[PDB]
This record gives C-alpha cells, structure tokens and sequence, in this order.
C-alpha cells in the first residue's frame, strides 16, 4: 500500500513516449526521410483512477534516495542497464 | 531500488510473490515525473533557491523512457561577474526537455563557488530522456524524479530574466 | 573603500610579508574571488593573483594568495627590492548589483 | 594585445568629454570592458562596465558616477567610448580601460588618460 | 512472384456472420503487413484496417472499428477477416493487399464479392481528354509528407495496380508515359501521351507515418 | 520459411571474426607482445548449402526496418546490449 | 527485431517454441552482411547517389561481431567549395573496414546542406565491428546490413577520384 | 582445488568498497550535502583463513589471460557488463 | 573467464553443479588485487622495467568494485627530451587510486617509441574502480589483477624522482 | 553575371531596405550558400554575411540574410549614412566545376 | 593577418605580367587562395582558385581566363603568384587575392593591384 | 614569433660575458630553451638546456661547458640569460637560442651572437 504524502496531487498525467519498433510505419523509418528529433514523440492523456496517479508520484518520491546512492557507487558517466539488472534479479529470485 | 507493480488498477511496492507476471522487457518502464505535480513553487526566484554549487562530486546521468508534460521549464546562462563561464557545457547526446509550456530563460551574473550546480532536495534535472544531477549551460531542463514500473499485460513561450548575485540571498531579477 | 587594508606594510629584505584584505559576507563571504593588483609608480596596475590562489603565467612564484572566511591575505615569500609598489585587493559585492569593490590600498616599503 | 587611450585635457567644471580606448590583438566583441579611475595620490575606483554583444551588451555604472557617465563600444572599429557629462572637481582622476582576452586570466591594462577638471 | 489468393463469391443472409480468406505466397509472410480494402460497386476504395502477422498487432479505421476483426495464421500464411451483422450496404468487393517494404500496396489480390489523420484529396473527379493530350492529376495532403505518396490505377473489372511510389519512383514494366513528381503537400501525376488504354480511375495514397492509410477520392478519365 | 527476394545471391561467404578467449594462445595474449589491430582477425570460407547463405542475406534485409526504429528510440550513442536483451527476453518467455 | 534460428541447416524466423536450445551467449551472433552480395551497383557514381545530407537526426552506432569480406569499399574526404569541412571527424574507437579488396577514395568539393550524410535506402555504413547511420571523414566504410542469429550447438588497392558538385546530378569525376 | 604458486602470499587483506544502497544513511545521500569523492569508501580487514586469501590471489593470476583476450575482442572503450553476462550464462545453463 | 565460488570457506573454480546458490547480483563481485601481495619488487627502478611502450594496440578499460589497500603507488609525468608529452591525458571519469600508503611520483625525460605504455607481464594498472591496460599522465595507479567471485549468502607520502633515459637500460634516478 | 540583382536600391534613413539575389537550381537550388559582400568606394570588399544567415564577428547586427527557394535576400534593419556602398551576392554553381558566381552589383543610396 | 599585392603596371596588349600576394599572420599552406578581378566601374569577376597542398594543390580557372592565366603558390615564402599571358584590352581590371585563415569565416582581402592594358 | 640575441664582444681569455635572448609572440614560461653554439667553419655544438617552470626549471649542461656556464630565464621579462665564466680560446663560436612554441614542431632560431675570445 502506497500513501501519498504530497501536499497536492495532479489527477491528470500528460505523458510523452516513443513509438514502438513494432508499430505501423511507412517510409519514415529511414533516417534520411524520417522526422526530426522533435517529431519522434507520441503524446497521450491518462484520466484514469486518481489513486494510481497519486500513488505513482509518491513512488517516484521514495525511489530518489535509493537511486542517488546507486549512482554514487557506480563510476560510469551514463547508466542504461538499470532495467536489465532488475530483470536479472527478478529471474534469479524466481528460478523458474 | 523500489519497484512498482500495478495490480487491479492499484500500485503496489514489490517485495517472493509468485503471482506477478513478467514475460518481456517491454513491461519494465522508467517514468520521469516532474516536481510541479507535487505542488512545489514554480516561481523563478523560488526555484533558484533550491539549487546550489558544490565541488568534488562527479555528475551522474540516468536514463528514463517516459516523461510528463511540463508547464514550467528553466534555461540557465549564468556567468561570473568577471565574464568567465559558470556552468559546464552540455555533453554530446544531451538535449533540452521536449515538452515545455513555458521556458524561463535566466541569464546574468553571480558567484559560482562550485564546479557544478546540484539540487538541495536531492531531485534530478530532467533532460531529453536523460536525468542528471547537475545543470548544463544553455539547455532546457525540468526538475523531477524517476520511477520504475512493471506495466500490466505544441507551443512554447520563452521569458527573459536578468539576475544579479545569482545563488545568494540578495538576488535581483530584472 | 568597501574593503579594508593596512595603510602601509614594511619589512626587511629577504623576509616574508603579508597583506590583509578585510571584507564581509556580501563581499567575500558570498563566494566572490579576490583579485590582487600591483601598481608601480606611474604605471598601470598588474594582476598578480586571480581567482583565489591561482597565479597568471609570467608572475613570480613569490606572490601567493589565500582565502579564509570573509578575509583574504597576500603573501610574498621573497621581499625583493623591486616590490616597492601599491597593492590593491579587488572583489565583487552581492549588493550593488555585482559591482567591483576595491581596497584602500597598501604601500609596501623595503627596508 | 595592447590598449591605447586618448581624449584627455583640461576642462572647466560642468563641461563634457569623450574618452576612447583602441583594442588590437584580440577579439574585441567577445571581451567585457571595464573603466577604472585613480585619483592623484588615491586608490583605484571602479567606474563602469559593459558586457559583450552576445550577453546583451548591457552597461552598469557605479553609484557616484551613475546618471552622468555613458559607456559605449564599437565592435566594427574595436574601440571603447566613455562619455562624461556634468564633470565636477572630484572627477579629476586617471582613467583606465581593462579587459580580459583569454580566460586563463591574461589581462590587459591601458596606459591611462589624465583628466583634470579645475576652474 | 508474389501472389495473393482469396475465396470465391459468397452470398449471406441479411443477418449473419461471414469470414473471408486471403492466401499469400512467394514472400516471407511475417515480414509484411496485410491490408484490407473495401470497394462499393461504382464507388471508390475504402481502407478497412491492417494486421501485422508478427506480434499480432492490428489497426482499424474509424468506420470499421467494430464491423471487422482481423486474424492471421502463420503456419498456413493466410489472413482472415470476419464481418459481423452484414447489412444491405456491406455488399461490396473486398481486396487484400500487401504493405510494401517502404509502404506501398504493390501487390493486390483478386476481388471477392459478398483531426490527427492525414487526408489526401484530389482536385477533380472527371478529366475528359483526347488522344495525344497531356493530362495532370493533382493530389493534396493535409499534413507534410516528404515523398511518401503512391499512385494506383484501377480499370473496369480489375484490381488496382500500383504505378508510382515515393511520388517519383516508377514500377518496372509501367510505360514511361506515366511520370510523377512533387513534395511536401502538393503532388502531381502526369501522362505525357494519353492513349486509348489509359481510361481508368486513378487514386493517390500517402504512406508517411499515419496508421490510417486512406486512399484518395479518385479521378476518372 | 525465408524466401530470398534479392535479384542476386552470392553462394559463398568469406567471413572474418575474432579469436575466442578459450582458443590456444602462447605469448600473444599480452597486449605488449600481441599483434596489431589488423592482426586479430580469423578468416574463413563457407561453401555450405546455398539456401542457408541466401536466406541469411534475406534475413538481414528484413531486420533493417526494426533495427532502425530501435536505434531511433534509444538515446545512447553506441549500443552493445542488443544480444543481452534478446537473451533476457528468451529466458523470460521460457520461464524454465 | 527479427531473430534467426538455424534448424536442420535451414534458417527460420523466431516466433513459444520449446524446441530451440540456447544454453550460452556464444550462440547469439550478430553478422554484418555487405550490400554487394545482393547485386547492387558498386560503381562510384552509382554508390554516391544513394547518400544524402540531412540535419536534425542524431547519428547512431550499433555493434556487430562477424563481418563479410568486401570487394568494394569507399573513403570520403569531401569539403565545401570554400574549403570548409563537410563530413564529421570519426570519434575515438571507430576504425576503417578491415577487409577491403578495393578502396575507392573520393575527394573533391560539393554542397553539403546537412550536418550528416545518411543512406537513402536505410542501410548502415559498416566500420571495424561497428555499424553507423552516418559517414565519417577519412574512414573506410562498406554499405551493408546487420542480422542477429542463434548459432547451432590480404592486399588492398586504392583508387583516387576527384569529384566536383558532390551530392548533385551534375557531378563530374576526374 | 586452487594451488597458490606465488612465491609470497599476504595473509591479510585490507579492502575498500562502497556503501550499499540499502545501508543506513541520513542527510548524506543528497549529492549537495554528501561527502566528496574520497569519502565514499568503506574500509575493512579480513584476518580469516590464510587459504582463502592465498587462493583468491592465485585465482586473479589465472583470470588475467582470459580477461585480456576478452578485452581485445571487444570494441567498446569501457566495459561494465562482465558480471551481467556471467549471470545470464549461469541462468541459461541452469534452465531453472 | 574463471569464476570463483566460496564453499565451506574454501575457494573453488566454477565448472553444471546444481549445488551452488546464486539468487542476486550482489553475490557477484569483482575484486582488484595488487601485485605487491604476490611479493614482486616494489622499487621504482625495478617497477619501471616492467613497463614498455607500443603502438597499434588500442587501450582497454575494465570495471571492478572492491579493491585492496596499496603500500606502493606510482605517478608518472614523463616527457620526451624535446619537451613534448609522452603519456596520454586521463579521460573523464578516471581518477587516481584511492588508498595509497606511498606514492612514488616519477618525472623526467626519456624516449617513448609507442603511443601507450603497457605492462610486459600482462597485468593491469588499477585506478579508482577502473582497471586499464595503459598508463595515463599525472594519475596515481597501482599494478594488479582483477578476479570475479560469487560471494556466499589515511595518510599518503609523496616521493619525488627525477629519471633520465626512461624506458632504457641506462636510466639514472635523482 | 550569372546571378541577378537590382541595378540600384534607395531608401530613407532609418528604414529597412532589402536587396534581392536571383539564382537558379544549379546556383542556389543545389544547396550552395550565398555570401554577401560590401565594397566601399576605393576599398576591398568586406564579407557581411557568410553561409546563408550567419554573421561574422565584428559585423553590425543590422545586416541579415535569408534563403528561400532559388533566391536570397539581404535585409538591413537600420539604414545608416555609412551604408552607401556596392553590395554583391556570391555563391557556387554546380555546373562549371564549382566555380564562383557573382551578382551584377547593387548600389545603395541613402536618402 | 594582412595581404600585400604588387606587380602592376602599364603593359601593351599581348604582353605578360606576374602578380604576387604576400601573406602574414596565418598559416599560408593550410588556406585556399582565390583571385578576383574588378573592371573599372563594373562588378566583381572570379579569376581562379588554388587549393591547399594537403588537398592536392590543384588549380581551377574561369572560362574567360582559362588557358591563358596560371596561378602558383610558394609555401616556403608564404606568397601567391599569378602569371598572366596573352593580355588583352578586356583584362584591364583591379585584381584581388582572397583567403580564409580561420573557418569561423574571418576573411582577408588584399588592397588591390591595378593592371592597365592599353595601346 | 621572433628571438633577438645580444651581448657579444671581443673579450680576452679568462673574462666573463652574459648573453640575452628576447622572446615575443609566444608564452615564454611554457617553452623549453636550448643553447647551441657553432665554431667558425665547424658543426653545431649543444651548450645547455633549461626546462619550464612547471617541470621544475632544471638546467643541464654539456660536458665541455659543465661547471663554467650558467643559464637562467626570466619569466616576467620573457628573456633568457646565459652566463659565461672562465672563457677560453676554444669558446669562440656563434651562439644560438632555440625554442619550440607549438608542439606541432614549429621551431624558432635566433639570428646568432658572435663571441670572440682572443689575446
Ligand atoms: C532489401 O532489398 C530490397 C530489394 O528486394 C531493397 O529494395 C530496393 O529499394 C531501393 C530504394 O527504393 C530501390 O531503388 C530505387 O528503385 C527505383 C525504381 O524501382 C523500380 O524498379 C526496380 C528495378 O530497377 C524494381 O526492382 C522496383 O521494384 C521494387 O519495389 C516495388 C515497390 O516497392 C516492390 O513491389 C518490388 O518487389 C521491388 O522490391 C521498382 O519497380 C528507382 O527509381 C530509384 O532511383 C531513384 O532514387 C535513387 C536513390 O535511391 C537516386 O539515386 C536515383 O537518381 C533516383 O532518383 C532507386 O534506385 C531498389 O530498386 C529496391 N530493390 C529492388 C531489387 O527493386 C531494399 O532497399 C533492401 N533493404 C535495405 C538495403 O536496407
Ligand atoms: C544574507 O545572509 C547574510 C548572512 O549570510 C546576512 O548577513 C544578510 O543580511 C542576508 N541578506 C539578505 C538580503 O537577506
Ligand atoms: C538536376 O536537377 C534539377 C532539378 O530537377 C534539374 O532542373 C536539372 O536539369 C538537373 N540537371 C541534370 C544535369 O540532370
Ligand atoms: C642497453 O641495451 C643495448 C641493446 O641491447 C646494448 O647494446 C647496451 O650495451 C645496453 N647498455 C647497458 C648499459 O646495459
């Protein structure tokens, strides 16, 4: 159970992501004919249950302390394998 | 590092469960959430009081895939009162925040006693799919935090600011 | 003169002399660097020390600077006969919109 | 790198003058300019400063000289101009124009122009 | 040689559910999308939806959100479309076409009798002309498409045939009299010499980033 | 089943790779005494069934569209974990 | 991303199977195949017509382990007609293609309306165990594509070219 | 069984590591208030069985030849996924 | 690559066992062990004879997490007899060895026939949580090796050296 | 003169004047940059604008340039009394082996 | 940076001349050289161009002057030479030598040499 | 970049002299200095070398001139000083001061000072 301790929670979530590699595309997958760096984002709005959004904001607040310590321990300038390590830890724990 | 699992439209913190399903790496997602949603002050004089300069701490950059639309973004071009640069140049591959309703471009002079500017609350400075602990020169950024989840199976306005004595308690804007 | 300096400093040749620059929280306590200038009689000032302790190229190593609290000091390891000149410390003020502040001026006499 | 100053002379109180500094050996448009005056037998006093064109080219003045002196720069001619109006007896000093061309702190100071205001 | 084979003519009751088949051969089935096009008798081409044999991803047009469902069989390399509640206005010729490597409906199967979207609109519908004249067809795009515009020719009783793709490239075997050019939002299709065999209906379709691949209004000579 | 749609297929495959870490080596494993950057390649020729080679060339043609979209979504300049992600996806799907 | 599995000496596309065996990361292999095997034209005037300059698209580099011997390779040193550089310098760690029977070194002047040169067909430019979407200055490259597989359980000649109006339809060689 | 062939073995091991992300921390997890780069190390001494320490030194000696060949094959300047690959290989071999 | 497993307080080399337990990535550990523990000579003239300059071999850097306290460390600032630099500058992110009882800072002139200096015995040069095959200018390093394990479930003195003819058999110190 | 320019342009002081440079597909439509030069009477030409819109250091911001299709334009926001000089636009031609092409020459007169 | 031109004079038609430009303040070997002539009361006309030694040092000429003018450079002396043969009446113009020393587009133009060909 | 040498003259054996080289156009403090002498109708002979201040500013001398010549540098004045004591007949040579300002090997050699030691 996650309890939102923030003074104010925004019930709406306007998010931007990137198109999946399996999405329907035409000639734009070629970098020469593709869009610029600002035209590769897919937008959306989540007007779902307010509890999910407020709990999501609270979860990111609690992750800050652990993430900061992890980054200090590492020596690489940029980290991209955070999710890969989580999958390995999940699979090692399951053992099947 | 906390991991969030969405069960029956309710977010839960991961703890062996044997009931959660993870069959692909597409379910794993990193989302960068802005601090404006939490209700913090978005004013330029208030925002700049949460940033401080320090030396001896190397910068670190983490990666996130999903972002949130930002109603307030900041661009800093700050120099020392003698004309020398204060903030480091953005490395290759780091760009400004893509979605910004308002961009507060702040320029002027002020003391810089540290090599890099950090966040006093421990938050990150969000960039284009990259979150950093420091501020880069002439790059649009938003202040926010990053969360990790297991998913279930445009016009911008620029505002000009002139600040003297940046980073102190005697800072005058415009 | 916002900054405070001794009216005059004198010492025997070959000894070590120190010049004290006194500021405040707005001047030096705010993190502004302290710059030291040397002005021979009838010539333009020369920047002996920049930043807080760094030294420009072409400047003898005898001149050294340090910062402690809201005050700064200039140290000359070797008091040569060519060091008879006025010394000024310059910094910036958080108030007055980052305006330059200069010291009163210290005259160095070699005994 | 060298700075040459000119435009000094004996002027009665209440007159006007224009001082010019010529820059060579470095990019004048990318360097900040400062004016420092020294009264006879006194310490250095900061007059004003003008920033680079890329920084907006704003001008800041000291409180004693605020509202009476104007500083301008000519990027095409690599020259710095200081306009002095409503001169007083206390304005009698030797003016200097200072700049930094390389940010390893290699500074250049002009020879100095003596301005005498007496009646 | 790419070949697409469909089922024969099927007659259904005013209320029933029917399923159509589309068998493809001569290429890797899972590496190309499959599209379905509906054409009323005496009308233009209507895009129904697309199904990806890989990962099973599917997309539908707004008008056919619930009327049709798309399924594929990887083992048999066959695509199936299921129609529910076949009303009196559902009697039309249905085609299945393969989405090209760069996004062109290059291959078509024989007929089977039963906002945020880019809209392509042609200037005219009928362009009368004589032999030896130079006719031009203009296609207008609501949004910016770089070069991704394709031209199709459909004669009476025959499936549509791709002629020009990427607005400049000409399909091999097409006579040199057909030439296309254009970029941005305005595209032109010109015939240097109109012969007696050029009387048909011409359509323009954009294939740049928009899952709703809608056809043009058509132009009859 | 993979159908080669290329106009021409080369039946032969002259390939170059790198020596495995478990291969037989003497003193050359030391970088000071090792070969230059151009002498670390092992050559070979594959005169096997023509169907395998032509199918291999066709497979690389089909992978281009998906690979280009994947690279556009990523923000890192250089990618080295493509195969590692495939192993994780394979192991997560198997679950044993 | 398609994955190839070699079964009974026949290549198949991966689709749950429960019959494929993967017991080590050595079975996974990335192979870079040149476009000359497909039968494309290897002529210098023909090859240069498949390359175009664009701005706004960041370059991307992918890694491959096995390569194919190339009978034709290209080295470009192209400048603007005023003497300024056109192609970016190769970053650290990127080298020329190792195996090249012929190296076509093309130099001269021509317009460059984009920051980087891309491939109009979407292919990659192969380098020493690295595949990039752009062309780097003074580095030998081959045009090809990359495939991923599950494995079952030297003299070079340089040719000099002088091109004017590179990247247009009025390009003269030598 | 590991046999130490080194002429001399040091029975003691003074080691330095980094604090775990799950360790007890106060305000120092914030980079602004945290320690410098030299104050993020945890020291310790291992006066355990001499056989473990000498065997550990011998193991590192034997790993050098394989590690050098692995680095030569790779093209990336910095490698950080050595342990991740080992976990994948361990999990692939186990298959449960 | 050998992998060490600690069973009943005894180190063993990994070989399918079905009895070893690995349930987290925290058990996996990389430890950098210095060569001084093995009993090699720590003298400056002796240590410098194990280093040689070569060209054509790109440098490589590997990562380790745990280190060993070093009683002897070396810092090199070597130039050619004409004043030109000999060793490359340390890249961003590479720092000196953290724990060093003694730091032998060696400076002077000598021939440098290669772009980089390697270790003749194949060992690594340990840095702050990074092991490299080459020596960087003005960075404290220790010579050692790296091992991989499965874990079971400060004052420094600087010494100045002046060397002429570095890297030869006629090298004079001080 | 491959490029085409107006024979003369005149305007009142303090106003904005534009000079049009006309090319073709080979000259400007091929992607070649357009360079603007100012030549005072009896002096060497000075490069006011390089590339397509970039400006060299030490050049007043009043001069601006733009490229549209096969034509280029030079815009002067402030028509000072010192701008009475000949203006030329220079580019490159895809034909003639990347040879320089100059405009006819536009003379600017301040009213 | 400065370019000095010399070698002009009154020459009857059919004669020959050699123009020289002297370069200082920058690396002459790494900069491309161009010749531009301007007829009296006319527009600028491009004459020729020579590339750097690293680029092969090739020379390109305009169509009107092709086959009659030769351009050469001396890297040791930092000088540029233009050889003119078979001069005609239409060749009467003021020649300029142009180069770019820094690729932030800081260009240098010579003073100009007047060549008069009359009979 | 330019080096100017002075301080030569006719001196009887057993005397002393001081040679000075003036440096301009480059950072004198970051460049190593060398002294090379050439006897009349003979080859070049290396005299000594002084290193930069950052390198410790040590001085090395050749065996024939060891213990008699002293080399010093003034970073403030950008000048190099060579002190010669106990001059002999064999010391009659033309001395040169050499330095490298850019490490792409752009070297500068002085004009040369003739020192004659005769009785
Ligand atoms: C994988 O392999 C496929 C081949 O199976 C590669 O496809 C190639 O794409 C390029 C880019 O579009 C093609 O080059 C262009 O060709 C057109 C003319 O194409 C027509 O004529 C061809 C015979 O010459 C014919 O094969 C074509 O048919 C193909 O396309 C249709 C429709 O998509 C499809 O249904 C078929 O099955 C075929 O696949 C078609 O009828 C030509 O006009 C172009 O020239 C212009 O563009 C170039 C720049 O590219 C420019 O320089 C020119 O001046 C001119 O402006 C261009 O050459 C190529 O023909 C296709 N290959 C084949 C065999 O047709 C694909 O690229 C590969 N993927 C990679 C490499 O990643
Ligand atoms: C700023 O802080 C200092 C103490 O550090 C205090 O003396 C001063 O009054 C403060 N100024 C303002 C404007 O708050
Ligand atoms: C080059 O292309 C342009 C634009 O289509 C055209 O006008 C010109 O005639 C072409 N030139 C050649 C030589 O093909
Ligand atoms: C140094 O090595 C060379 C080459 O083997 C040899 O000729 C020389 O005698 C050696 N000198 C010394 C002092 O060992």
């Amino acid at each position: 159970a996650i309890v939102n301790a923030q003074p104010k929670c925004n019930p709406n979530l306007h998010y931007w992501t990137t198109q999946d590699e399996g999405a329907a595309i035409g000639l734009a997958w070629i970098p020469y004919f593709g869009p610029a760096a600002e035209g590769i984002y897919t937008e959306g709005l989540m007007h779902n249950q307010d509890g999910l959004i407020c709990g999501l904001r609270q979860l990111a607040n609690e992750t800050t302390q652990a993430l900061q310590l992890f980054l200090r321990a590492t020596t690489e300038l940029r980290t991209f394998s955070i999710l890969n390590r989580k999958a390995i830890d999940f699979l090692l724990q399951r053992w099947g | 590092i906390p991991l969030g699992v969405i069960h029956n439209s309710t977010l839960q913190v991961s703890d062996l469960v044997c009931r959660d399903k993870l069959s692909s790496t597409n379910q794993l997602r990193s989302v960068g959430l802005n601090l404006e949603g939490n209700g913090v002050a978005t004013d330029v004089p208030s925002a700049t009081k949460r940033w401080g300069f320090r030396s001896g701490v190397p910068p670190k950059v983490v990666n996130y895939e999903a972002g949130e639309w930002a109603e307030n973004c900041y661009n800093l071009e700050i120099k020392k009162p003698d004309g020398s640069e204060c903030l480091p140049a953005a490395p290759d591959g780091i760009r400004g925040f893509p979605r910004c309703r308002y961009v507060h471009k702040v320029s002027g002079t002020g003391p810089c006693a540290g090599d890099f500017a950090f966040h006093k609350e421990g938050a990150f400075f969000l960039y284009d799919r990259l979150a950093s602990t420091v501020i880069y020169r002439g790059t649009t950024f938003a202040e926010g935090v990053v969360a990790f989840l297991i998913l279930p199976q445009y016009y911008s306005t620029t505002i000009r600011y002139q600040a003297t004595g940046f980073g102190t308690n005697e800072t005058e804007y415009l | 003169s916002v900054l405070t300096q001794p009216p005059s400093v004198s010492g025997a040749p070959g000894q070590r002399v120190t010049i004290s620059c006194t500021g405040s929280s707005s001047n030096i306590g705010a993190g502004y660097d302290v710059y030291w200038y040397q002005q021979l009689p009838g010539t333009a000032p020369k920047l002996l020390i920049y930043g807080n302790s760094n030294r420009p190229s072409g400047v003898p190593d005898r001149f050294s600077g340090s910062k402690s609290g809201t005050s700064a000091s200039l140290a000359i390891t070797g008091l040569q006969a060519e060091d008879e000149a006025d010394y000024y410390c310059q910094s910036f003020d958080s108030s007055l919109r980052d305006s330059w502040v200069f010291g009163g001026g210290t005259k160095l006499t070699v005994l | 790198v060298q700075l040459v100053e000119s435009g000094g002379g004996l002027v009665k109180p209440g007159g006007s003058l224009r001082l010019s500094c010529a820059a060579s050996g470095f990019t004048f448009s990318n360097a900040w300019m400062n004016w420092v005056r020294q009264a006879p037998g006194k310490g250095l006093e900061w007059v004003g400063r003008i920033k680079s064109k890329t920084d907006g080219g704003a001008a800041d003045y000291a409180a004693p000289v605020k509202g009476r002196f104007t500083i301008s720069r000519d990027d095409s001619k690599n020259t710095l101009y200081l306009q002095m109006n409503s001169l007083k007896t206390e304005d009698t000093a030797v003016y200097f124009c200072t700049t930094v061309y390389r940010y390893n702190y290699d500074s250049v100071w002009g020879q100095g122009t003596l301005v005498t205001v007496s009646s | 040689q790419v070949q697409l084979q469909q089922s024969g003519t099927e007659l259904v009751k005013p209320g029933a559910s029917v399923k159509l088949s589309c068998k493809a051969s001569g290429y890797t089935f899972t590496s190309y999308w499959m599209h379905w096009v509906k054409q009323r008798p005496g009308q233009g081409l209507e895009w129904i939806g697309e199904i990806n044999p890989r990962n099973g991803r599917t997309d539908f047009s707004e008008k056919f959100k619930s009327k049709a469902t798309l399924t594929v069989d990887t083992s048999s390399s066959t695509a199936f479309i299921q129609l529910s509640s076949l009303t009196s206005e559902d009697s039309a010729v249905y085609y299945c076409a393969r989405w090209g490597y760069y996004g062109s409906s290059d291959y078509w199967g024989q007929g089977t009798a039963l906002a945020s979207d880019i809209v392509v609109t042609q200037s005219h519908k009928f362009m009368s002309t004589s032999v030896g004249d130079r006719v031009s067809i203009t296609c207008k795009a609501s949004q910016d498409v770089s070069v991704a515009v394709a031209w199709y020719q459909q004669k009476t009783g025959q499936s549509p045939k791709l002629l020009i793709y990427s607005a400049s490239y000409r399909i091999t075997g097409v006579p040199d009299r057909f030439t296309g050019s254009g970029s941005g939002t305005d595209f032109t299709f010109t015939i240097s010499s109109v012969q007696a065999e050029d009387m048909a209906v011409y359509y323009c379709q954009q294939h740049y980033s928009t899952p709703p691949w809608t056809f043009g209004g058509g132009t009859k000579l």
